[PDB]
């Protein structure tokens, strides 16, 4: 049952179980024959090399509060960068990418920073 | 401590480390309720 | 082949290991793998 | 094997399964060893 499971999720589809396909964030799988029973060959995802950067969960440009639509905020040390939470890709934090919630005077952790807006080199220009 | 420090990541390989508070903002996220529900009442969520 | 013997131990855990938890900091892996691994599970037995 | 789904799961990530982590939207679950068994503190999401 837990064989055809596994075919039933990891094969014709991925797996979203923690350790269920396999150590790591599942890919896929090829299911093998075998005498009396099956071999399954998980494809997973684990992250090789990391390094560490200095986070806070949120960053005032008006003295608002700004959240990651999707990433967590990090920074160089010279600048600050929001970015994926499994693979390190830096971006320049734009409204784009942000959304509003709140105000720095509540949020624990948040810093003072710049966010750019790409409509005002439009206009100017 | 994996689970406290470093979030889900530690089963998957390397544990990362995360603070606390990011990782309840990953954890809503998980729910269908976004980050700001968190940190907006942060000190409630932990006193609960 | 040398002088060998057979030894008993305390079973190690494994690596002890310690995570840098902080307020303010993440660690973000730069690069990962593509790793493959094998799960063997028993299907039936013989009809006897 | 239950059991070892519920840390593989529901400790070591978040599980999406209603009605596995305990009633409610999972967040999160803190394993406590026992006696020949073990102890999760599943802590779930409810709206009030």
């Amino acid at each position: 049952n837990l064989a055809a499971t596994k075919m039933s999720e990891c094969v014709l589809g991925q797996s979203k179980r923690v350790d269920f396909c396999g150590k790591g964030y599942h890919l896929m799988s090829f299911p093998q024959s075998a005498p009396h029973g099956v071999v399954f060959l998980h494809v997973t995802y684990v992250p090789a090399q990391e390094k560490n950067f200095t986070t806070a969960p949120a960053i005032c440009h008006d003295g608002k509060a700004h959240f990651p639509r999707e990433g967590v905020f990090v920074s160089n040390g010279t600048h600050w960068f929001v970015t994926q939470r499994n693979f390190y890709e830096p971006q320049i934090i734009t409204t784009d990418n942000t959304f509003v919630s709140g105000n720095c005077d509540v949020v624990i952790g948040i810093v003072n920073n710049t966010v750019y807006d790409p409509l005002q080199p439009e206009l100017d220009s | 401590a994996g689970t406290i420090t470093s979030g889900w990541t530690f089963g998957a390989g390397a544990a990362l480390q995360i603070p606390f508070a990011m990782q309840m903002a990953y954890r809503f996220n998980g729910i269908g309720v976004t980050q700001n529900v968190l940190y907006e009442n942060q000190k409630l969520i932990a006193n609960q | 082949v040398a002088s060998q013997s057979i030894i008993a131990y305390t079973m190690s855990l494994g690596a002890e290991n310690s995570v840098a938890y902080s307020n303010n900091s993440i660690a973000i892996p730069t690069n990962f793998t593509i790793s493959v691994t094998t799960e063997i599970l028993p299907v039936s037995m013989t009809k006897t």
